[PDB]
């Protein structure tokens, strides 16, 4: 459902958090309290709102932009990734400024 | 004294990067173990217009 990015991942420094959550995207750069060992159900200076499913999304973060691309597909032959060529197209590109080196996804669990 | 700069950090910033962190500087042989002392700075200064 979404990904956190950042140096730390600790909010005593930035970290970029974006969400997917069925009826939108949400996404911040904040230094809140968030979550100790992230996942979900089944100090801030940015913020913005919008197995047969191959989703692919590309992510780059270039003199203070970060970039996204992606696609969906089905894929046939569900058991891994498909051999055969597809293009992914670009999304947002987001003045977020901070200096990326790790990064984490986000899983709904019971 | 409420307008500041930095004057120190562990590397320059990558263009239209920004940084908030307030870790303490070492300018020497001695470490700092989160708090100023001998060869330790804390990293903001002010202009004092
Ligand atoms: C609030 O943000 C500052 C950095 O701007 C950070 O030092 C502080 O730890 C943050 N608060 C919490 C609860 O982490
Ligand atoms: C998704 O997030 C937005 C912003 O918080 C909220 O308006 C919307 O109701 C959320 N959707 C669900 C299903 O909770």
């Amino acid at each position: 459902r979404g990904w956190i990015f950042g140096t730390t991942l600790d909010s005593k420094t930035q970290s970029l958090l974006i969400v997917n959550n069925a009826t939108n995207v949400v996404i911040k750069v904040c230094e809140f309290q968030f979550c100790n060992d992230p996942f979900l159900g089944v100090n801030c200076t940015f913020e913005y709102v919008s197995f047969k499913n191959l989703r692919e999304f590309v992510f780059k973060n270039i003199d203070g932009y970060f970039k996204i691309y992606s696609k969906h597909t089905p894929i046939n032959l569900v058991r891994d990734l498909p051999q055969g060529f597809s293009a992914l197209e670009p999304l947002v590109d987001l003045p977020i400024g901070i200096n990326i080196t790790r990064f984490q996804t986000l899983l709904a669990l019971h | 004294y409420n307008y500041l700069f930095r004057l120190f950090r562990k590397s320059n910033l990558k263009p239209f990067e920004r940084d908030i962190s307030t870790e303490i500087y070492q300018a020497g042989s001695t470490p700092c173990n989160g708090v100023e002392g001998f060869n330790c700075y804390f990293p903001l200064q002010s202009y004092g217009f």
